[PDB]
């Protein structure tokens, strides 16, 4: 686990040398972005039951072989595991969101996840779709542009932020495939 | 059915017990892992499976090796503790000096995380101690099927607050055998106090007698030094469950007042019980004359704004489904402020704290002889 | 009695001295504040009934008390526990207003916890009642009148628990 | 519509005796609005002994005893 | 009760009782189960002057039971006819004592602040306990609810 | 069990 | 609860350190968002009764069927227990707002209100329709201050998330 | 003329030092009150008509004096000049409560103005009661809770009744 | 520097 | 007023008056002309406070102008709407006097027991009061109508 500072502070010690300035400068940049990136995660840690209900539901009505006998959503079960499963992986996200570096997520939860599904069973693309459907719900609750919810928010361009959450997710899909 | 099973078949046991509130939870050195990451797994390790004993600079390097494997993560949490267990270390502060009902006891606490439930459970795993040593008993705690479904590889042992508890007495156990925060293994077993120079000290064992006989441990022992009371939840219970402190100077006289009081409470309690059955709906015979003379009374909604209707004439927007009875802020209000009013509330309430006050003189009646009358 | 102003010429005096920075600076905390605890009489003199009347009405009705048997039944008790919710109030007023509880000390707590557990009052029903008031009477004076009454009705509550 | 709650429970709890709730009729605002403020000094003092002894000025020595108590002391 | 005020009357001049109270005391004793008659009828039938006076009360102010008035809903009408209730067992109480003392007592004395601190119309109230006395009235004999539609006055009086 | 002192007509 | 305070030293605690500037930073920035919460806080605390008012009545705007049946609202003192519980959660609002972390509305009110509610066929979905009702009537610009409504959205929020 | 800031670099020009950090943190701190300036700034220049106005009639109503003939305030003429000075001064406190120092409306408006009143005979106290009075439309316009956040705002009244204050001292 | 400065003079 | 108050209380303690006493003095006859602003404007708009006063009151309170109320009819409405005016003429002599002892003594002593021999809801009196309090707080400032609204609230205290 390491955020952005940590990330400056580790290559500034490969190059086993001061701080400096240009380094820095990036992250002055960090800070002065700090509250739109507060912000955004307060939005994806915000309606996020919400995102992983529709994800998962999206999952299934564009798959329906999952609901089906011996699919691995059939039984009651398997779809509390796969709801709960929806839960981590967004809840990863947010973490890479705050830290604003993806060690967190490539060491606490991407790491054994293709050969877990695997070992499980669990159809990978199926769960590639789900992640692209959490990446997409995200986005537009990011960017503030869901339609059942829009919250007034100082305004400001914040684009640069939503291609980190989709840099984020298409890092766990790309993984669990 | 509220719950599905013990600690083992569900963890909703775990969602609405103590447990939440406790640092009782359990710990995983996750991935790659910095020294901070590192030291404080293995900390909270060696404060569990120690129970808070004290580890020198001299006594880790004993354990050291073992440590260096579970940093690597080749190690699984399981077989670390089982190296932990199997070190001389171990063996010195429990297996060497101890009886073997407290011993025994010990590793249910370090490696289960539990009391032990009943007699023949503690001689099974004496009988299994007599086949094949020490080294036999850690490996049948630690290859224990309740024991792997529970923590799991992973998780270093904890105190586990399942709201199942086999048997009651094996909860008052539980906290007994772990005294809060601040005690330690040697604290509670006098080990320290008869070894010479805080060393070679025999382990004592208590509540052998509940083990063996049906017996119960004390409400002072489960609420003096207890996960209860350090996980404490800052209750507003006018129970307090927190015992009183004992008052120095007590008399006779005094304590035969508080009896008396009690048993005058009982009554007053019993009485004041069985009429409130006889109040049934004693504003019901009226209520169902409002019910009767519904014709007159209720009547139908003028839709209007608040300009151009007749006064008294209900908008449908002011129908209020509290506004409708005619209640108030007041009315859903009322439950809170129930204590001071109600009278079998009030002495509920009494009752307790008059049994508190009871025992905490139990206590004090007891010192004879050289007491300074007062 | 004596208010802030008051205690200030008794320390003052007591040790003989004259007025030094510290009295001046207690004076001057007094002197701020002077105004807001006259708005504050003004809107509690303006509301007292409906204090009282919203108090009670959280605190105290539709229970034991003013079933029978209870200590409010009948009319003359009803009144007269209205009647010292008025004396809390009027008096936690004057505490507010002086910037001392002396007041409080010496005309209304004074032999009141003796007289309640003579007649069989309730303890704390008159507590639950009087921090009735306190939230009732800090919703009317607003945030900083809300914590000087705030002290006065906590300094009642602790006369008579 | 003049009540006088505190001193009149006060007087049925036994703190106030009688002779004090007398008193603190006496000294409030509207025995003095009703009798002293209408009333000369010599006047004051005959209704004070009509209101709270029950009887007239006995002898001449005597109003000279107590018309100087109010005529110097209010 | 009668006994109690003579008592109390005679203790006040330190003296003994004087045979005119002891003649009333006698008249009192003597005149007891008509007493007990009265209030027996008004116990045994007390549902239909409450409901009926109620009736009666309701049906010439429909202030109060509109919407905005103090007993509107069902609660505060059960209420409402919950304290009439009140007021007729204590006219029962002034009956059998032979004295308005249990009703100024239990009922009278200080009902002004109280229903003033409510907000309840205590005109209404007065209304209420007049319709009662119509009710209690129709359910006795001449003379009969003369005396305890006498008491139902002193009540009326008390609260206007 | 919570009775009210009173001389006459209290409780 | 969980606080900054709490999470910070418990951090420490098991840490088995000295609270070094990290902690420090960490109460610094409670004691910068402090002002914004506590404003929401106060304005809750002083119209809570009108919240009470229009969320339960949104709440039986929306079912009807609870005063239709035995079911759930069958006689007006279960309308004074639904509008009770709606203000229980209306302060334990206030109460974690006041401290700033999800903590006292999490051990109070969420704990284990899951067998609760299934037990006492309880719906949950007239509680959440309550709640999406208190937060359709937010307005930014006017009552609490946007810093103060923010806090006050993301304490509900969390309020339905839990139940749902 | 001089702005809020423009008073630091003088004196700090005078002295012919730089400015210590005690002092920019000053100015950062007159900076974040800032919004809030603009917003009183912006009440009065809104209903700064209906201020003059009310005021004007509250002191001819309180003062019936100069209504009359032989009034100071008596023909149309004198009368236009009475309610024109009254928005000369309530423009220059506007001033002089965006610059954040009372230069500007001393060196325009009140440095001077006694000499002129005395000069042509009218009461200066008068004049006086005037000023008290949009002081008191002014703050009492300040303290609106209408379209603003809600926030605390004392000691920009405060410095706001301090330049009505001087205006009012500085006539009399 | 409150009171008014002499003739010209800005303050 | 204030000079009395302060001459009939330093008269029972037989003194003259003290120095913060005669501060008080300053105080008051320095604050006149404030005084003498607000009274005025009362005074010229009497019949908007009066009549608009009373239409909130009727419009709030629609039992007393009701059939079976005591101000129906067109002669009682103009009696209701009299003393209404009695009271707004009572309220600008105490704010003339810096003292509600005007307001006390020519209004408020013994009003319950006048309106109760009335039949009228005292209730409703304050009722009006506060409607006009209401309008005079509309045609004033703030800080004035602080003032006056008070004055006001001292006559709402006394009805309630
Ligand atoms: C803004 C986006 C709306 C709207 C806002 C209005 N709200 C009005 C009244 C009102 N609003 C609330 C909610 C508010 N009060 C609180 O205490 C809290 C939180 C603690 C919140 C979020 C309440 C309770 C009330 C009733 C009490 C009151 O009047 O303040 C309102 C007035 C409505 C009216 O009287 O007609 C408005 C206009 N304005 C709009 O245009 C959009 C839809
Ligand atoms: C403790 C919790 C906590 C938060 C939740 C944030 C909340 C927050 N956001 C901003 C401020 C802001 N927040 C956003 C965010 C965005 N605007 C958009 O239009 C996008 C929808 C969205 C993308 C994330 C923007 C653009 C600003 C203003 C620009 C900026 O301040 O950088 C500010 C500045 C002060 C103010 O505006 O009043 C604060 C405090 N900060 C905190 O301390
Ligand atoms: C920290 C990160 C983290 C994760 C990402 C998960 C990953 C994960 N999922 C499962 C387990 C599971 N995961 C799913 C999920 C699926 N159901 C389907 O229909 C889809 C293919 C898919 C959702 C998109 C299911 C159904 C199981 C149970 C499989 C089974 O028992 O047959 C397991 C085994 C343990 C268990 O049963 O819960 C693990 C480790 N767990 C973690 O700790
Ligand atoms: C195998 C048998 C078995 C039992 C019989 C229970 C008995 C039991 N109850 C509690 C614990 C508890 N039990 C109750 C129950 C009560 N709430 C009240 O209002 C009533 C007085 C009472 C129900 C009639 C409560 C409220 C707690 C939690 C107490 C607290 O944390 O304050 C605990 C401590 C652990 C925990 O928090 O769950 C135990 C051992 N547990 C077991 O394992
Ligand atoms: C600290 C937080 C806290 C809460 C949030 C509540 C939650 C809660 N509600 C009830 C209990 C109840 N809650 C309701 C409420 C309802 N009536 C309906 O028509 C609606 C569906 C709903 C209101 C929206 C009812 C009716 C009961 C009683 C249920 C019954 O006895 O049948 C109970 C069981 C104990 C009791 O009977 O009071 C609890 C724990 N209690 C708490 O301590
Ligand atoms: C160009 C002109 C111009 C203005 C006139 C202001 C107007 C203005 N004020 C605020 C914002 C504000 N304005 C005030 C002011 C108030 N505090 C109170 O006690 C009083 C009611 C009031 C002063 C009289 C406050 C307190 C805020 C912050 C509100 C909040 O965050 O809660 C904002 C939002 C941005 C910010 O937070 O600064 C704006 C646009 N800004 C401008 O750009
Ligand atoms: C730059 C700043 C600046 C000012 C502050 C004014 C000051 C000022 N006022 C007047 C002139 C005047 N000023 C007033 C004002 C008054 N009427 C009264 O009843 C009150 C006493 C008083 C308002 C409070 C009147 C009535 C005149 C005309 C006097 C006359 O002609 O008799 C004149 C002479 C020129 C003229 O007639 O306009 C000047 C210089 N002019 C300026 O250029
Ligand atoms: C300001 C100075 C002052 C105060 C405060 C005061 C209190 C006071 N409260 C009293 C009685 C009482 N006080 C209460 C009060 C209550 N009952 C309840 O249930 C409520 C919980 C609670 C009020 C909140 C009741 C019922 C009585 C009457 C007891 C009786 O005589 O029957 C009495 C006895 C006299 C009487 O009222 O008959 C005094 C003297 N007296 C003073 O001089
Ligand atoms: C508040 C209105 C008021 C007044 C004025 C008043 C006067 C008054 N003057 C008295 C005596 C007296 N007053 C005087 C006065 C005077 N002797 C002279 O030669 C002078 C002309 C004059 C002084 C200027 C004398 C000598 C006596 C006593 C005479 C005696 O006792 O023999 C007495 C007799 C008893 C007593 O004083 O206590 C009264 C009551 N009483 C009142 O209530
Ligand atoms: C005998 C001794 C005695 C009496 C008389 C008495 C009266 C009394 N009336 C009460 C309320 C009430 N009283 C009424 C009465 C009325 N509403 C109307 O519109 C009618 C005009 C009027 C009756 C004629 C109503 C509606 C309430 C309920 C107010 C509320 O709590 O919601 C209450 C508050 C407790 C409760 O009922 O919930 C008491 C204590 N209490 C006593 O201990
Ligand atoms: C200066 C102090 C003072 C006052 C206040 C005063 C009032 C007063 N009010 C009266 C009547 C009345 N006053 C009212 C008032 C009202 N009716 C309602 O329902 C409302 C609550 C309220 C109006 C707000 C009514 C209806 C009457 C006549 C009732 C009747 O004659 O039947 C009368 C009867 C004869 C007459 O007016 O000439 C007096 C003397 N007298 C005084 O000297
Ligand atoms: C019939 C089977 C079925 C579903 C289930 C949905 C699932 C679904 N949600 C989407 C996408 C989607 N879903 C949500 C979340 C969702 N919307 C909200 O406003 C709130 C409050 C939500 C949680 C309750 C959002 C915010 C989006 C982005 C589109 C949008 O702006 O609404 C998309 C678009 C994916 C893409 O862009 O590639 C799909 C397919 N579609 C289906 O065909």
């Amino acid at each position: 686990m390491l955020d952005a500072f940590s990330r400056v502070v580790v290559n500034s010690d490969s190059k086993a040398a001061y701080v400096g300035g240009s380094d820095l400068q990036s992250l002055k940049t960090f800070i002065s972005d700090g509250n739109k990136r507060l912000d955004a995660v307060n939005c994806i840690v915000s309606n996020a039951s919400c995102i992983v209900s529709d994800a998962i539901s999206g999952m299934i009505c564009e798959n329906p072989g999952l609901i089906a006998p011996g699919g691995n959503c059939y039984t009651n079960r398997r779809m509390a595991a796969c709801l709960r499963d929806g839960e981590i992986i967004l809840r990863y996200v947010s973490y890479a969101l705050l830290a604003g570096d993806s060690s967190v997520l490539d060491d606490r939860c991407l790491n054994g996840l293709k050969e877990t599904y695997i070992a499980l069973g669990v159809p990978t693309a199926s769960t590639s779709r789900a992640v692209s459907i959490m990446k997409a719900a995200s986005t537009a609750f990011i960017m503030n542009t869901a339609s059942g919810r829009k919250i007034e928010i100082a305004a400001g361009d914040c684009q640069a932020l939503q291609s980190e959450a989709a840099a984020y997710f298409d890092k766990v899909g790309s993984a669990v495939d | 059915r509220v719950l599905d099973g013990l600690d083992t078949v569900t963890q909703d046991s775990y969602s609405f017990s103590r447990y939440v509130l406790g640092p009782f939870q359990p710990s995983v050195l996750n991935a790659n892992s910095s020294e901070y990451e590192r030291e404080i797994a293995i900390r909270a390790a060696y404060r569990h499976v120690f129970g808070n004993a004290y580890i020198m600079e001299e006594e880790l390097a004993e354990v050291e090796v073992t440590a260096s494997q579970y940093k690597l993560g080749n190690l699984t949490a399981k077989e670390f503790i089982r190296a932990l267990a199997k070190s001389s270390a171990y063996k010195t502060r429990f297996f060497e000096g101890a009886s073997q009902y407290r011993f025994v006891e010990l590793n249910f606490m370090h490696l289960l995380g539990r009391a032990p439930d009943t007699q023949e459970e503690v001689a099974t795993h004496m009988n299994i101690y007599h086949a094949k040593g020490f080294d036999a008993e850690i490996d049948s705690y630690i290859d224990s099927e309740e024991y792997d479904s529970v923590f799991g590889d992973y998780n270093v042992p904890f105190l586990r607050f399942r709201g199942a508890y086999t048997p009651c007495d094996s909860f008052n156990k539980q906290c007994a055998l772990k005294g809060g925060w601040a005690n330690s293994d040697k604290a509670m077993g006098g080990a320290a106090l008869s070894g010479y120079n805080g060393s070679d000290g025999r382990q004592m064992c208590d509540r052998i007698s509940a083990y063996v006989t049906s017996d119960t441990t004390d409400y002072e022992s489960v609420a003096g030094n207890s996960p209860l009371l350090t996980t404490s939840p800052n209750w507003l219970a006018y129970p307090d469950p927190a015992i009183a402190p004992t008052p120095a100077f007590i008399s006779p006289q005094e304590v035969r007042e508080a009896r008396a009081r009690v048993e005058k409470l009982r009554e007053a309690y019993n009485e004041e019980i069985a009429k409130t059955q006889a109040r049934k709906n004693a504003m019901a015979p009226f209520r169902a004359m409002v019910e009767d003379m519904a014709p007159m009374l209720d009547r139908g909604v003028t839709f209007g704004d608040p300009m151009l209707v007749h006064p008294e004439a209900k908008l449908p927007e002011n129908e209020s489904a509290l506004a409708d009875l005619g209640g108030k802020s007041s009315d859903y209000k009322r439950f809170w402020s129930t204590m001071e009013t109600n009278t079998v509330s009030r002495l509920e309430r009494d009752l307790e704290e008059a049994k508190a006050e009871l025992r905490v003189l139990e206590k004090g009646v007891d010192a004879l002889t050289p007491m300074s009358t007062s | 009695m004596q208010d802030a102003i008051t205690a200030v010429i008794n320390t003052a005096d007591v040790q003989g001295k004259y007025l030094d920075d510290n009295s001046l600076d207690k004076l001057r905390g007094y002197f701020e504040t002077g105004e807001l605890r006259v708005r504050a009489a003004a809107t509690i003199a303006a509301n007292a009934a409906t204090i009282i009347k919203e108090s009670v009405a959280k605190a105290l009705l539709y229970s034991d008390i003013t079933r029978p048997g209870g200590n409010m039944y009948t009319t003359r008790r009803y009144a007269a526990c209205i009647r010292d919710l008025d004396y809390y109030l009027r008096y936690a007023t004057y505490g507010m207003l002086a910037g001392d509880p002396s007041i409080l000390d010496e005309r209304v707590l004074n032999g009141l916890k003796e007289t309640y557990n003579s007649l069989g009052v309730p303890i704390g029903a008159t507590v639950q009642a009087i921090q009735a008031m306190k939230e009732v009477t800090a919703s009317l004076v607003g945030t900083n009148a809300g914590q000087e009454m705030a002290v006065y009705f906590d300094y009642i509550c602790s006369g008579l628990s | 519509n003049i009540q006088f709650s505190g001193l009149e429970s006060q007087v049925k709890t036994g703190q106030l005796s009688i002779k004090e709730f007398v008193r603190a009729l006496g000294k409030s605002s509207i025995y003095r609005q009703q009798f002293h403020e209408n009333f000369v000094d010599s006047r004051v003092v005959e209704l004070s002994f009509k209101h709270f002894l029950g009887r007239g000025i006995s002898s001449l020595e005597e109003f000279q005893k107590y018309f100087a108590i109010l005529s110097s002391n209010g | 009760s009668i006994v109690t005020k003579s008592i109390v009357n005679a203790d006040a001049e330190a003296r003994y009782l004087s045979p005119g109270e002891l003649e009333r005391i006698k008249s009192f004793v003597l005149s007891g189960q008509r007493r007990l008659r009265i209030a027996q009828t008004l116990t045994e039938n007390r549902e239909m002057i409450v409901k009926k006076g109620g009736q009666q009360l309701f049906q010439k102010r429909t202030d109060v039971v509109s919407p905005g008035g103090n007993a509107y809903g069902e609660e505060m009408t059960a209420t409402c006819l919950r304290d009439l209730d009140y007021y007729l067992r204590l006219v029962t109480y002034g009956i059998v004592a032979g004295d308005v003392t249990p009703i100024e007592e239990i009922g009278l004395v200080g009902v002004k602040e109280m229903y003033n601190s409510l907000g309840t119309p205590i005109s209404g109230v007065s209304e209420g306990v007049r319709c009662m006395k119509d009710v209690a009235c129709s359910l006795l004999s001449g003379e009969d609810s003369a005396e305890a539609g006498f008491y139902f006055d002193y009540t009326l009086g008390a609260m206007q | 069990a919570y009775p009210y002192t009173g001389s006459g007509y209290g409780g | 609860m969980k606080s900054v305070i709490t999470t910070t030293i418990s951090a420490a605690d098991a840490a088995g350190r000295f609270p070094s500037s990290s902690d420090l930073e960490s109460i610094q920035g409670n004691i910068q968002r402090a002002s914004a919460r506590l404003e929401a806080a106060e304005k809750l605390s002083g119209n809570h009764e009108a919240v009470v008012k229009e969320a339960g009545d949104a709440c039986f705007a929306k079912y009807s069927y609870l005063k239709n049946s035995g079911e759930a609202g069958d006689s007006q003192e279960k309308i004074n227990k639904c509008y009770r519980d709606v203000d229980h959660y209306m302060r334990l609002i206030n109460y974690s707002l006041v401290v700033g972390g999800t903590g006292p509305l999490d051990e109070w009110g969420i704990a284990g209100s899951r067998e609760v509610y299934r037990t006492l066929n309880l719906p949950g979905s007239a509680y959440i329709a309550s709640f999406t009702f208190t937060r359709d009537r937010l307005c930014v610009p006017r009552d609490m201050s946007s810093q103060a409504g923010v806090e006050f959205v993301a304490a509900l929020d969390y309020v339905i998330n839990s139940l749902s | 003329m001089l702005d809020a800031f423009a008073k630091v670099v003088a004196q700090a020009d005078a002295r012919g030092e730089f400015l210590s950090n005690k002092q920019l943190n000053s100015l950062e701190t007159m900076i974040g009150e800032g919004n809030k300036r603009l917003d009183i700034v912006n009440k009065i220049n809104s209903n700064a008509s209906t201020i003059v106005t009310n005021s004007a009639r509250a002191l001819f109503a309180e003062q019936p004096q100069l209504i009359q003939p032989g009034g100071n305030a008596y023909t149309s003429r004198r009368m236009a000049a009475c309610l024109r000075d009254m928005e000369i001064v309530l423009r220059y406190v506007s001033y002089a409560m965006t610059a954040g120092d009372s230069s500007v409306l001393d060196d325009r408006c009140l440095n001077g103005l006694r000499e002129t009143y005395q000069a042509l005979g009218t009461p200066g106290t008068s004049v006086a009661v005037a000023i008290q009075k949009m002081k008191e439309a002014s703050i009492a316009l300040a303290n609106d809770l209408n379209g603003v956040p809600l926030g605390d705002c004392s000691s920009l009244n405060s410095e706001l009744a301090v330049y009505f204050d001087r205006a009012a001292a500085a006539v009399v | 520097q409150a009171d008014l400065p002499p003739p010209g003079i800005p303050s």
